[PDB]
């Protein structure tokens, strides 16, 4: 649960990266 | 197409008159109308004349022109603009998504959540903090906040001299 | 800063050269120009009459054309959404 800030940040960033690559 | 074509389709060009191909000169006449000469090779033409869009609603004109481009494989771009002043955009709601800010909205959002679980006692009694928690910082994406929710309407109305 | 570039007299200062030729050159750009209904019909079931008179002066009517000799478009997924407001 200490990694949740990284969780949301990485979710958003990886989603954007995924869309551009797709 | 604003010329009286049935009377001028003869008498436009002379050598076409000599050869006798005056009925086949490119023009408008003689939901949408399918042109034919767009099927054969187009080497000695450079310009597209577009006709029939004046007086219609904006979105339907865009849709029809884009589909017409797609049906015959033509090459051009399309944009639309408005005449007026900025404060006329009161008949629509404005929102938007920018990738450049996504990684921020998460970074902030979770942060607030953490602060919720450490000052919960006093914060759950302040009405301002509860409203700010349930209007913002509780939505999945920043795209769901409209432009009107970011500023006070009364000061903005006080910004125009007409309100006095 | 995005909504302010939808106006004719402010778009014209970043992309000068717009002219009316009744169409578009091969590879160019076609610019439509529209206005709100309030500025055209200045002065012309009563509730249905009122709502029709109101919504038919919020419409966007296409009034004019222009052309430009270049196309400006090239995979970002940022966008802006505009939603008609109910009456």
């Amino acid at each position: 649960a200490a990694d949740t800030l990284n969780y949301f940040e990485l979710k958003g960033l990886m989603t954007a990266y995924q869309q551009r690559l797709a | 197409y604003y010329l009286n074509y049935p009377q001028l389709y003869q008498y436009w060009s002379y050598d076409t008159y000599r050869k006798g191909r005056s009925q086949s000169h490119p023009a408008y006449f003689y939901n949408i109308t399918p042109n034919s000469d767009l099927l054969h090779r187009l080497d000695d033409y450079s310009f597209y004349r577009i006709e029939g869009h004046i007086g219609e609603a904006n979105a339907t004109a865009l849709q029809r022109i884009l589909d017409y481009q797609q049906r015959y494989n033509l090459a051009f771009d399309v944009i639309t603009l408005k005449i007026g002043n900025l404060q006329s955009f009161q008949d629509i709601n404005i929102s938007g998504q920018f990738d450049d800010l996504n990684a921020d909205f998460g970074r902030i959002k979770d942060t607030f959540a953490k602060l919720w679980q450490r000052y919960e006692e006093s914060w759950s009694r302040n009405v301002f903090l509860y409203t700010l928690k349930r209007v913002f910082f509780d939505k999945t994406s920043l795209a769901e906040i409209k432009s009107d929710q970011l500023f006070n309407p009364i000061v903005a109305r006080a910004s125009v001299k007409e309100a006095y | 800063q995005i909504m302010e570039l939808q106006l004719f007299h402010k778009f014209a200062q970043n992309n000068p050269g717009m002219e009316h030729l009744g169409g578009v050159p091969k590879g160019g750009t076609f610019v439509l120009v529209y206005v709100d209904g309030r500025e055209l019909v200045r002065n012309l079931s009563p509730q249905e009459l009122a709502t029709s008179r109101e919504l038919l002066n919020r419409e966007d009517i296409v009034v004019g054309d222009f052309c430009l000799p270049y196309r400006f478009s090239s995979p970002t997924v940022s966008y802006v959404l505009t939603q008609p407001r109910p009456i």
